[PDB]
């Protein structure tokens, strides 16, 4: 889906493309004949085309000429702009060249040397114009301002590569992982050739890890229990600047406030929520059945590995309700962003601190249970 | 009228004299001209900054046109696009250069 | 016509080599496990087909699963691009500017035998339309057809291998003309027009020149070329050019 | 010629073998025909999710403007009538456009 | 995400009925 519309979507050429599609905002200067022309154009494009600018909100028509410039420019290719092609060649070939010329005129226009009306000298100025454009001489001259003068190529303009195939940068973010991948495994191989050479304190040392990692497991729980701001919510009208900072439950908002608005809207939405309190709390609760006969271990290092393999059932039984609950929540607030958050939705839409620290509860559920069947073994 | 690339400054426009300060695509057209006519120019700047246009409430050109309506000025040499207003005052010679409205967009971005 | 170079198609050039380059480097490290061997054994992790040395549990299985997994991204991203290429299918113009003319020479290219079009790059001191001009005065057979449609057919018998100058408003009617199998590209190599003339000295001149005037300003001869070439254009550009739903493998 | 022909069916898609020719001649003839077979599989899906794409792509048109717009399928009326007589008679641009295609078809 | 969640309950459910095999069969030998 990625690469088909990426080469479906074709840039522009006509303006009867504008008058087709409204993605790109378009207009022309605020004042002069290139405004006039689509409010003369009686053309049925010409005239939808100025039957949109108009309508085009904030205001296309820009008040200077470079003004338009910028504005394809920080628009980004969502703005066009309309002016005269000779021009068009002149600032596409002004740096950053960012900009070009597509299509061709939308209209016949002509420089034309002026004179008096009726001065002698009128007619040998205008045989020189059918005589030096008629030897290419003006054609010469026209290589010299835009193109010997032209800071952006002579012939690259036609350099750019037009339906080329996919990069070699796509593919340079994995080698990182790759190459960095074979630079940790060398030093593996470098200290197990020690491991094998160099060498109750090991069943029960890294038992004692399985209990101090499920206390951080217990920790971090908590800590997305009350997330200080789930989302840095941002309304920022450039009205007035909206920072929502808004927790995992308690809905706070930023000069310093803090409301709860729990309990959002849809119903089948709050039975998924009504269902969600039901995943966290049981990954909570399983946990502390995960203490329990671990705090009977203590009492053995004071059944035995029959009571320790089923405690290592249950904190996986914890950590998989809380991988449904930290799915619940999620997708419960990518629902609620396709809701249109009712009155604190972010621009800024970047999940918490304590989330990415709910991760690493989890990880010491696990962690812990990979040393604890270690333990199994004996 | 300062326009580029038609008629450019100088960068050492101080140190250089009349039709010398001027740069620009109308300049080397107003060489070979007094190559084809056989006369000393003088390239004058337009002072409003206007290319010829016609008020509504006085009546009056202002720009380069009513230079040449008033005799100000003898001759134009300038990015000035044909109209029928502009001919019913004063003269044009045949369209050197036909233009129209382009599409100035963007650029692909590398990204 | 396609085939052997164009298979390479939805990877690039500089992407051929790098698959080939990156995987070396893979089998180097298998090696110590148990150089000569293991680049048949990094075979079994090419794509598939899985090999017989098996690094358990030291830091071979990084370098034997991280590649793996490596090649898995692939061949769905060249699938994915080649169904871009077998879908989308734009069959791109070769050249626009003339100066390709001068660049390539696969492709003969002439004027008519007679006219200002064949005086034109015979008069243009352009080193690109003198080239050309050298070009076709050594183009052998001749590139200097007889009648227009002479190099009309030409183009059509040739098989996009002749390339033929004329004027654009002609080739903007032509291209309307069935069976539409020829085009324009690029822009003109030159400014002509198109005047109305009167004898030197005529009273109607001036009104008549006044309404060229009038008539270009308020687009009815704009109105007017739609009428000659797009009302009647036989084949409708937007409704002509938009008709490709063709099918199955090559 | 015996048993290889089902090893060979270890390299017909997938589903590796057990014959290992591990460093002799035949490790390039168990990889280039494996090379060849993933070619053909490779461009069949990419061939097939053409097929299903374009033929949801096409959309059956309601508008008689899209008969101005498109031009493969083709239209008419009755050779008498008012509703031949209607494309003759409408000015609208569309409508003339479809009478320009007819008597042209 | 709808379109992956709906997998998930045959995944989750897929484990918690493995586990009561997992103990009938403790008792079964
Ligand atoms: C602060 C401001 C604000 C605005 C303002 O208030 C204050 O109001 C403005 C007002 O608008 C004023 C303008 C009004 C219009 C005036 C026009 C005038 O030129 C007129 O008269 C000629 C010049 O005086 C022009 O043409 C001359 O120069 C050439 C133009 O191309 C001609 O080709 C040449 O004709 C021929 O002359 C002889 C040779 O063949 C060649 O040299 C030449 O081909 C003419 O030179 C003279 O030619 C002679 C023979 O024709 C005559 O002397 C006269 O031509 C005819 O002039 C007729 C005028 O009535 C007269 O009836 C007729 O008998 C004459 O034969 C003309 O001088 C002609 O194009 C034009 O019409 C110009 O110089 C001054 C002028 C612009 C005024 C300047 C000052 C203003 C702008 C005023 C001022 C800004």
């Amino acid at each position: 889906a990625f690469l088909t519309v990426e080469r479906m979507v074709s840039p522009i050429e006509s303006a009867e493309d504008l008058s087709k599609q409204t993605e790109i905002a378009y207009g022309t200067l605020d004042s002069g004949s290139t405004k006039e022309f689509f409010r003369r154009s009686k053309i049925a494009v010409f005239d939808k085309m100025w039957t949109y600018m108009r309508s085009a909100e904030p205001s296309v028509f820009v008040r200077t000429t470079a003004e338009g410039v910028a504005r394809v420019r920080k628009s980004k290719g969502k703005y066009a702009y309309l002016l005269e092609s000779t021009m068009n060649e002149y600032i596409e070939q002004r740096k950053p060249c960012d900009t070009m010329k597509v299509g061709g005129n939308l209209d016949s226009k002509g420089y034309g040397i002026a004179t008096p009306k009726g001065s002698s000298l009128g007619t040998p100025v205008n045989l020189a114009v059918l005589k030096l454009s008629e030897q290419g001489v003006l054609d010469k001259l026209k290589n010299k301002w835009w193109y010997d003068k032209g800071e952006c190529g002579a012939k690259d303009s036609g350099s750019k590569e037009k339906t080329s195939a996919l990069s070699l940068s796509n593919v340079a973010g994995v080698f990182y992982i790759l190459v960095g991948g074979l630079g940790l495994a060398m030093l593996v191989a470098l200290i197990e050739f020690c491991y094998k050479s160099r060498a109750k304190t090991s069943r029960r040392g890294r038992a004692l890890l399985a209990v101090a990692l499920n206390l951080l497991a217990l920790l971090f729980a908590t800590t997305a229990f009350l997330t200080t701001y789930w989302c840095q919510g941002t309304q920022r009208v450039p009205f007035q600047l909206r920072r929502f900072h808004t927790g995992i439950w308690y809905s706070c908002e930023e000069g310093e406030k803090c409301r709860s608005f729990i309990d959002l809207a849809p119903a089948s939405e709050k039975g998924v929520l009504w269902l969600s309190v039901v995943s966290e709390v049981l990954y909570i609760l399983l946990l502390v059945v995960g203490f329990s006969l671990m705090c009977l271990e203590l009492l053995h290092s004071s059944d035995g590995l029959k009571l320790n393999a089923f405690a290592a059932v249950f904190t996986v039984l914890s950590g998989l309700l809380g991988m449904v609950a930290h799915m619940m929540y999620t997708q419960v607030f990518q629902v609620t962003v396709s809701l249109g958050p009712e009155d604190w939705r972010p621009h800024s839409w970047d999940y918490g601190w304590s989330f990415c620290l709910a991760w690493g509860s989890f990880t010491c559920c696990m962690a812990a249970s990979v040393t604890t069947l270690n333990s199994y073994t004996k | 009228i300062l326009e580029s690339p038609y008629v450019m400054m100088k960068k050492n426009h101080e140190m250089l004299e009349g039709n010398e300060r001027y740069e620009g695509y109308c300049v080397d057209l107003a060489a070979e001209i007094a190559k084809h006519c056989g006369f000393k120019y003088k390239l004058t700047i337009v002072g409003d900054g206007k290319y010829g246009a016609r008020d509504a409430d006085t009546k009056i050109w202002n720009g380069m046109v009513g230079e040449l309506v008033y005799g100000k000025a003898d001759i134009a040499i300038a990015p000035l696009t044909i109209t029928l207003v502009r001919e019913e005052v004063i003269d044009f010679s045949k369209p050197f250069m036909s233009l129209g409205i382009s599409i100035m967009i963007k650029k692909p971005q590398k990204s | 016509k396609p085939g052997v170079f164009s298979f390479l198609d939805p990877l690039a050039y500089e992407i051929w080599m790098c698959i080939v380059f990156a995987y070396i480097g893979v089998s180097v490290v298998l090696f110590l496990v148990s150089i000569f061997n293991s680049l048949w054994f990094s075979l079994g992790a090419f794509m598939q087909q899985g090999c017989d040395i098996s690094p358990r549990s030291l830091s071979g299985r990084i370098v034997g699963g991280v590649w793996w997994f490596f090649t898995l991204i692939i061949i769905s991203s060249y699938t994915a691009n080649l169904a871009a290429f077998l879908t989308v299918e734009r069959m791109v113009s070769p050249i626009e500017s003339a100066e390709d003319l001068s660049k390539q020479t696969e492709i003969a290219y002439g004027t008519l035998d007679s006219g200002s079009t064949k005086e034109f790059f015979r008069r243009s001191k352009i080193a690109v339309f003198d080239k050309m001009w050298t070009y076709m005065r050594s183009a052998e057979p001749s590139v200097f057809v007889r009648t227009t449609a002479e190099g009309v057919a030409r183009v059509r018998k040739s098989k996009g291998k002749y390339a033929y100058l004329l004027e654009s408003t002609m080739n903007e009617y032509i291209e309307q003309r069935k069976p539409c199998d020829t085009m324009k590209v690029g822009g003109n190599l030159d400014s002509k027009g198109y005047g109305i003339a009167t004898p030197k000295g005529s009273s109607l001149g001036t009104p008549v020149n006044l309404a060229v005037l009038k008539l270009s300003e308020q687009g009815v001869l704009d109105k007017l070329k739609n009428k000659w070439w797009y009302d009647k254009g036989e084949c409708g550009a937007k409704d002509s050019g938009s008709k490709e739903k063709t099918s199955a493998l090559s």
